[PDB]
C-alpha cells in the first residue's frame, strides 16, 4: 500500500 | 507500493512530503532516493591505534 | 600510566620475531581495520586455502638505503618486496591466489642535533607513472617490480628518448608523488611522519586491501610504500650527513588459494 | 543514523582557560589530524548552526551527467573506396576528464549506470537536397559478441545484445545498467599486470601492459543511421552522457594535478608546473 | 486513453535530474559487495584531513618539493612576518591545491571554522616560541607582529609536542563565502611572526624548516556543485 | 487532461525492454498446454549435462568422428601430456563447441566448479594409471608429470568403474571470469599423464581410445546476455 | 505503458500557470530566514498606508516639491473650490502616482472605501474651518460650496489636532470599478472648500500650505493582475 | 502522500476539492500553494509606541 | 488491482519494491513478471531408472 | 495516504 | 486492492 519514511 | 518522505523545506511560501513509485524489476532502474547517511572521519583523520584525548600531550 | 606505559614506548610481536622501540609516535591502523583472514561470507575461490601463520607472517628486514642531503625519496611495493622472503615468498609463488595484510615498521634514528623529516605513506593501488612521452602505460613488469631494493623518486622528469630499445621503466617524481598528483596531499592516505627530534620510527598496520576479496599476489601490487624527506636532512653544519632507513615487514592474517607448480617470474 | 541533511553541531559557549589541558599543542607525526573546534583556542558564543552537508555526500558530488564520448556517423552511399559511416567506441569514463577527475578522488566504487544519448544532424554538402527523420541504433556489444564490420551486416539483428532505436528529434534516449563489475567493486587504479612473465617463456609472450586488467573492461557500443541514404549527405553525433546512480566509493586519493596523459596515470613534459608564482609573505 | 497534458519542461534532458528508466540487462547477476577498508561517505570527511600547505611559491620554488618547507633561522628578533596567507581556501594560490582547496572547487559556497597546524622540524636542541595569527578582514593587513597580535592568535611554544594548532573560526558577513576571490566574501589574513627567536647551542644547524597544514572542523559545509577550474582538456 | 512531463528515454526502442502492449487478437481461444516431457527451465540445467569433447582437432581430425577420440597406447612409461587443454571453457576450441562452451558464448562472465570426466574404451583384459590434473593459473604450464602431479588431480585406476572424474574446483581472483580468452581471467590447465602405462595380455589391441565429457557443477553460473560469434549470416 | 491520450493546452507555455518541475541544484544547502522586521504579507497593506497626494500640477508646479503643496490663504470668504479631484485612484493624475494608485496599476479593477486626510501647515496662530466633500457621480460636478455641501462631506475645524481625514464610501453601481479612466464606473469627485475662512493675527503668515494623504480603507481590494503603464523599457 | 484541498468555487453549473502529488525531493520543484495568510497592516499603518485609539485625540 | 513485489537490490546507495498494474484484459498484452521458477537437472542428467548414489559404484 | 486541507 | 509478492 504505503511506506512513510 | 507507494513510498511517502519529507522533504527537507528551504524557502517557504507541518512536514511537506513528497511520493515515489518504482515502476520496474531491476532496483538499477530506480532513481536516486538521496537518503544518505554520514559517518565519523576517524578512519581517514584519526587512524591511531591508541585513541587521542584532545586536551592530552598527543606524545606522552 | 603511573606504571611507566609510553605512547612512544613499543614492543611488536610477531612469530619468532620481536620490534622495541622507545621513540615511536604512536602507531596507525590504515582505516582503521585490523588485518583479517577471508570470512566465509565474501569467500570466492572454494578449495583449502594454505595459512602459513608463523611461518610467514613475522619480520622480515630489507636492504638498508641511505639518507642524505641530496635524497629525494624512496618507494616499495607489497608483496613485491617480500616475494624472496623466506616462507612467505614461497608460499606466494606456489600459489596462484593470496591476499595478505602488514605490519610496516619504518627505522631511521640519528641524535638531537640531527633535524629533517620523512613522511611514510602507505598507498593502496599505488600506480606509478613512466618514462615515456611517446608511449603511454608501458612500464614493464621486471622494472615495475623493483623486489626488496625498491626503487626512488625523482625530482625532475626525463622522457625516455630510446625509441629503438626503450627503458620502460617508472619516472616518479617527488612534488607529482610519481603520480600526477601533489605529494601534500599524500596525507589522505594512512601515513606518519619520521621527524628526527620527535620520533625515530613509523609503523603502519596494513589491511588487505582491494577490490577482490583474494588475487594474484605474482600479477598485482595492493600497497605502495612511499618514504619522501618533507624536510630534508641535516646535522650541524656537515655538508654531507648521512643517515640510514631500515624497513622492517610483517605479513599478517595472509592465505593462499589454488596450489601448483612454483612460479619462476622473469625479473630481469 | 545521522544522516546526511542532518544539521552540523552546534556551536557552544566557552570562557577563559588557563589549565593543563593542552589543546591546541599536538603531533603531526602520529599520522592524526587535531579534532580541533573553535573553543579549544578561542573564547565563543553560542551558535544554533542550521547548515548541513547534504550537498556533499558521495551520491549528490557524483548527482549529475557527463559527457564521456561522442560518436560520428553518417548516412552516405558505400562505394569502393569508402563504406557508410558506423561508429565504434569502447566503454570508458577516460576519453574525456571531468568525470574521471571526480571519480579518482577514490580508488574503488560500485555504483549503477545511467547512460543518456544526445543525438544531432547537420548537412555537409551545399545541395538542397533533403533528408528524412532518422532512425539511430545503438548497439551494446559485450566483449565476445562479434563487432560489426559493415552498417547493416547480421550483428545488427541484435537477438540478444541490448539495442536503443532512438529517433530523431525526440526525447534523448536513456537506460540504466546495474553494476556489473566482475571484481566486488570497478579499480579507478589496478597496480599491476595480466600477465606474469615467466623466465621460460620469451619477452613478448610474457609481456603485458603496466596497470590494464581486462583488456576489453566494458565491451563497445556501435552506433548506426538505420535509414537507407539520401542523395544528399547527413552526418551525426551521439553525445554520450554518464551518470553513476547508487553510487558508493573507497580508499580516497589527492586530485589529479597536472593534466591526463593516456588511461593511465602518466604525464607529460612541459605539463608538469600546476602552481603559480606567490611571495611568502605576500597575502 | 486516460487524458492528460504535457507541462513544460517535457522532453527536455536536464544533466541534473533524478528520474527512473528502463534496464538493458534485466535480471543480471550483480556481484554482492564486500568490506572494503576506507569507505568514504561525503567528501567533507575528506575535507577534515590535514594536507601540506605549498607556503613558499617563489619562482624557484614553486612545482618543487621546497614551495612546501617554510624556512625558518635563529636571527634575532624581528617583528616582521615569516608568511602572510589570505584566507581563500579556494582561491589563495597557497590554499587552492591542498585537498580542502581541491574539493572546495567543486563547489560554488564554503563555510565554517579552518583549522591550520605548524610542524616545527628543527633540531631537538633547538627552541622557540612563534605567533600564529588570524586577522578577520576589514582593516590593514598585518604586516608587524603589533597589528597581528590584535587579532585571533595562538604563541606557539616549540618543545616535545612536535606541533601546534590554530583554529581559524568562522567569522563571517555572510552565511557562506563564494569560493572565488570575492570582496563582499573576504576572509581576512593568516600570518606566521617570531614571538622571542629560534635558538640553538653551538654544533647545530642555524636553519630549519616548519611545515604547515590545514584541514576544515565539524561545523564545515559547502554547496552548489560547479565544475573546477583545476583540470581542462584542451582538444 | 492531468499534467504530465516527458522525460529521457521518451519514445525509444530498447530491445531488451519489457512493456505491456495492446493485443492484436482480443478474445481468442488459447489452446491449453499439455506435458509434454523434457521442460527445461534454466539453461544451466543443459550446462550441467555431460557432452563429448573434441580433443584432437589437428588438421586431418578436426570436423570428423576422429577429433573426440584421445588415443592411448601401451607404450613404456613417460612422463609426457597426453592431452594438455587451457581452462576457458568458452574460447578454448576443444571445450567452445560442447553444450557448455555454446551456452557460455550467449553470456559474457561465468563462474562455479566444471567436471572432466574420462570413458576408458580399451577392451577388458586393458588395465592402467592415469593422472588427471588441474593446474590454476599463474606458473609454466605443465608439461611433465612432476609438475602437474603438485595441481589438483585425480589419479585414475582402470576397471570396471569405466569412467572417472576431475572437479575442477572454482578457483578464481575475480567473481567472474570473461567468456573470451583474457589473461587477467585466466583459468589454467587440464592435463592428462600417464601415471605407469596401459598393460595389455596377447592377443589384445595394443592401442584405444578414451573419450572426455565436460559439465557444469550446481555452483555453476553466467550472466551478462550477448549475442554468439558461433552463428552467421552473412548477406 | 499506461495508455494515455494528449489533451489540448499540451505542451504550451502559460506564463501564469502553477506546475512542478525539476530542480536544477538537487539537495542544496538552504540557507535558512531570519526575523527580518518589515515583512508584508499582501499588496493591500502598503495600499492602507498613508500617502501624500500631488495636488498642484501646475505646468510650473508638477515634477518639483511644489506639486504637493495646496496653497491656502486668509482672503474673505468664498464659496469657490480650493482643489477638485476626480475619484479615479488609478487614473487621476494626482492619485495615479500616490502608492495606492501605483499598486492599482497593477490590477484591473478596485473596490471599497478610501479615506483622504489633509495636514494643516500654517502656525499655531492660524485658525479656521474647511468643507471636505465627496460627490458620487451623476450629476454636475461641484463647483460650489452649496453643490458641495450636499454630498458626502466633513466639515474640519482647525485646531490642535492637526489633521483631519474623510472617508469615500464604498458608493458603486458595479461591484467593482476599473482601475481606468471610464464613465460607466466612474467614482464621483473629491472636493475642498473653506467653510469660514483662515484667520491670522498681526506678525502671522497669511499664506499657508495643507498636504493631502490617500489611504485604503480595510474592506479594500483588487483583482485582476495586469501589467502598468507606469514603466517601460523603449530598445 | 497526496494532499486533498477545497477550492474556493465562483461560478456555480458541497466542497470541490482537488488533489496533489510532490513528484520531487526537493521542495523548490513544488508548484506554488497559494494557501496564503494575511495579517494585520499595523506595522506600517500605526507604528507608533503608543497603541491609537481612533475616537481620541491622537495628540493628548 | 495493483501488484507489489520486491526488487533484489544490487548496488545500494529494509526491502525495496517496485508496482506493477496490468492494462488490459488479454494476458498476452502483459510483461513478463520475471518471477520464474528453477528445477533440479535430473531428467536429463540422471535419467536412470534405478536412482544413482554418488558415492556407490556407479555398475554394481 | 492522504492529507485534507 | 493490492497483491504482495
Ligand atoms: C544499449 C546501451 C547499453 C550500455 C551498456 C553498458 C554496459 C557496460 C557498463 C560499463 C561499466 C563501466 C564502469 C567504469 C569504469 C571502471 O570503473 C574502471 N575503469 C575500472 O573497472
Ligand atoms: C502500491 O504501489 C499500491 C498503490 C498503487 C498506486 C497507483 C500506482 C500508479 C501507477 C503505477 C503503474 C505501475 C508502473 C509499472
Ligand atoms: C501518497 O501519495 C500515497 C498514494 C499514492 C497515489 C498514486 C500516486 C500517483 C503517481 C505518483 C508517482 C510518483 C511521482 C514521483
Ligand atoms: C487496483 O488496481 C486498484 C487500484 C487502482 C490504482 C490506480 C490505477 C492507475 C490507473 C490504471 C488505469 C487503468 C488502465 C486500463
Amino acid at each position: 500500500g504505503s511506506s512513510s519514511t | 507500493g507507494a513510498q511517502v518522505s519529507s522533504q527537507k523545506v528551504g524557502a517557504h511560501e507541518s512536514t511537506i512530503n513528497y511520493t515515489t513509485i518504482n515502476y520496474y524489476r531491476d532496483s538499477a532502474s530506480n532513481a536516486a532516493s538521496k537518503q544518505d547517511f554520514s559517518q565519523d572521519p576517524s578512519k581517514f583523520t584519526e587512524p591511531i591505534k591508541d585513541v587521542l584525548i584532545k586536551t592530552a600531550p598527543m606524545l606522552n | 600510566e603511573a606504571c611507566g606505559y609510553s605512547d612512544r614506548v613499543l614492543q611488536l610481536t610477531l612469530g619468532n620475531s620481536t620490534i622495541t622501540t622507545q621513540e615511536a609516535a604512536n602507531s596507525v591502523v590504515a582505516y582503521g581495520r585490523w588485518p583479517e583472514y577471508l570470512r566465509d561470507s565474501e569467500a570466492n575461490p572454494v578449495d583449502q586455502p594454505t595459512e602459513p601463520d608463523v611461518a610467514a607472517c613475522r619480520f622480515y628486514t630489507l636492504d638498508t638505503v641511505s639518507w642524505t642531503k641530496e635524497s629525494r625519496g624512496w618507494w616499495w611495493k607489497l608483496p613485491d618486496a617480500l616475494r624472496d622472503m623466506g616462507l612467505f615468498g614461497q608460499n606466494m609463488y606456489y600459489h596462484y591466489l593470496g591476499r595478505s595484510g602488514y605490519t610496516v615498521h619504518v627505522q631511521c634514528n640519528a641524535s638531537k642535533f640531527h633535524q629533517g623529516a620523512l613522511g611514510v605513506f602507505a598507498v593502496p593501488e599505488m600506480c606509478l607513472a613512466g618514462d615515456s612521452n611517446t608511449t603511454t602505460m608501458h612500464t614493464s613488469y621486471q622494472n615495475a617490480n623493483p623486489g626488496e631494493k625498491g626503487g626512488t623518486f625523482t625530482g625532475t622528469f626525463t622522457p625516455d628518448n630510446n625509441q629503438t630499445s626503450p627503458a620502460r621503466r617508472f619516472c616518479p617524481v617527488d612534488y607529482l608523488l610519481g603520480n600526477g598528483t601533489l605529494l601534500g596531499n599524500a596525507f589522505v592516505f594512512p601515513h606518519q611522519i619520521i621527524n628526527l627530534r620527535t620520533n625515530n620510527c613509523a609503523t603502519l598496520v596494513l589491511p588487505y586491501v582491494n577490490s577482490l576479496s583474494i588475487d594474484s599476489m605474482v600479477k598485482h601490487n595492493n600497497w605502495g610504500i612511499a618514504i619522501l624527506p618533507l624536510a630534508p636532512l641535516n646535522f650541524a653544519s656537515e655538508s654531507s650527513p648521512e643517515i640510514p632507513i631500515t624497513l622492517t615487514i610483517a605479513p599478517m592474517c595472509c592465505e593462499f588459494n589454488g596450489l601448483r607448480n612454483i612460479t619462476l617470474p622473469r625479473l630481469q | 543514523a545521522a544522516t546526511s541533511r542532518d544539521a552540523l553541531p552546534n556551536t557552544e559557549a566557552s570562557g577563559p582557560t588557563h589549565s593543563k589541558e593542552i589543546p591546541a599543542l599536538t603531533a603531526v607525526e602520529t599520522g592524526a589530524t587535531n579534532p580541533l573546534v573553535p573553543s579549544d583556542t578561542v573564547q565563543t558564543r553560542h551558535v544554533v548552526q542550521h547548515r548541513s552537508r547534504s550537498e556533499s555526500s558521495i551520491e549528490s558530488f557524483f548527482a549529475r551527467g557527463a559527457c564521456v564520448t561522442i560518436m560520428t556517423v553518417d548516412n552516405s552511399a558505400s562505394t569502393t573506396n569508402k563504406d557508410k559511416l558506423f561508429a565504434v567506441w569502447k566503454i570508458t569514463y577516460k576519453d574525456t576528464v571531468q568525470l574521471r577527475r571526480k571519480l579518482e578522488f577514490f580508488t574503488y566504487s560500485r555504483f549503477d549506470m545511467e547512460l543518456t544519448f544526445v543525438v544531432t544532424a547537420n548537412f555537409t554538402e551545399t545541395n538542397n537536397g533533403h533528408a528524412l527523420n532518422q532512425v539511430y541504433q545503438i548497439m551494446y556489444i559485450p566483449p565476445g559478441a562479434p563487432v560489426p564490420e559493415k552498417w547493416d551486416d547480421y550483428t545488427w539483428q541484435t537477438s540478444s545484445n541490448p539495442s536503443i532505436f532512438y529517433t530523431y528529434g525526440t526525447a534523448p534516449a536513456r537506460i540504466s545498467v546495474p553494476y556489473v563489475g566482475i571484481s566486488n567493486a570497478y579499480s579507478h587504479f589496478y597496480d599491476g599486470f595480466s600477465k606474469v612473465p615467466l623466465k621460460d617463456q620469451s619477452a613478448a609472450l610474457g609481456d603485458s601492459l603496466y596497470g590494464a586488467a581486462s583488456l576489453n573492461d566494458f565491451g563497445i557500443l556501435a552506433v548506426r543511421v538505420v535509414n537507407d541514404h539520401n542523395p544528399t549527405k547527413v552526418t551525426s553525433k551521439i553525445r554520450v552522457y554518464l551518470k553513476p546512480k547508487h553510487i558508493r566509493v573507497w580508499c580516497p586519493r589527492p586530485p589529479r594535478a597536472v593534466a591526463y596523459y593516456g588511461p593511465g596515470v602518466d604525464y607529460k613534459d612541459g605539463t608538469l608546473t600546476p602552481l603559480s608564482t606567490k611571495d611568502l609573505t605576500t597575502y | 486513453g486516460l487524458p492528460v497534458m504535457n507541462t513544460p519542461g517535457s522532453n527536455q534532458y536536464l544533466t541534473a535530474d533524478n528520474f527512473q528508466s528502463p534496464c538493458a540487462l534485466p535480471e543480471f547477476d550483480v556481484t554482492p559487495p564486500i568490506d572494503i577498508p576506507g569507505e568514504v561517505k561525503n567528501m567533507m570527511e575528506l575535507a577534515e584531513i590535514d594536507t601540506m600547505i605549498p607556503f613558499d611559491l617563489s619562482a624557484t620554488k614553486k612545482n618543487t618539493m621546497e614551495m612546501y618547507r617554510v624556512r625558518l633561522s635563529d636571527k634575532p628578533h624581528t617583528d616582521d612576518p615569516i608568511l602572510c596567507l589570505s584566507l581563500s581556501p579556494a582561491s589563495d594560490p597557497r590554499l587552492s591545491h591542498t585537498m580542502l582547496g581541491e574539493i572546495l572547487n567543486y563547489y560554488t559556497h564554503w563555510a565554517g571554522s579552518l583549522k591550520f597546524t605548524f610542524l616545527f622540524c628543527g633540531s631537538m636542541m633547538a627552541t622557540g616560541k612563534l605567533l600564529v595569527s588570524y586577522a578577520p578582514p576589514g582593516a590593514d593587513p598585518p604586516k608587524k607582529r603589533k597589528e597581528a597580535m590584535l587579532g585571533t592568535h595562538v604563541i606557539w611554544d616549540i618543545g616535545l609536542q612536535s606541533s601546534c594548532t590554530m583554529v581559524v573560526p568562522w567569522i563571517s558577513n555572510t552565511t557562506y563565502r563564494q569560493t572565488i576571490d570575492d570582496s563582499f566574501t573576504e576572509g581576512g589574513y593568516i600570518s606566521v611572526f617570531y614571538q622571542t627567536r629560534i635558538v640553538v647551542p653551538l654544533s647545530t644547524p642555524r636553519e630549519m624548516d616548519i611545515l604547515g597544514f590545514v584541514s576544515a572542523c565539524n561545523d564545515f559545509s559547502v554547496r552548489l556543485l560547479r565544475d573546477t577550474t583545476h583540470i581542462e582538456q584542451k582538444a
